[PDB]
């Protein structure tokens, strides 16, 4: 799910996932 | 940053992970 296109509220989903406990930064700019 | 790498072009976990706490 990781290797392709991720946009918004997508992108945020993959970070949540992959990241897990360790948490995560969002930085659109 | 994020989005260049990963929503106008394709992400990697690699690229993922570098964001993670």
């Amino acid at each position: 799910f990781v290797n392709q296109h991720l946009c918004g509220s997508h992108l945020v989903e993959a970070l949540y996932l992959v990241c897990g406990e360790r948490g995560f930064f969002y930085t659109p700019k | 940053g994020i989005v260049e790498q990963c929503c106008t072009s394709i992400c990697s976990l690699y690229q993922l992970e570098n964001y993670c706490g």
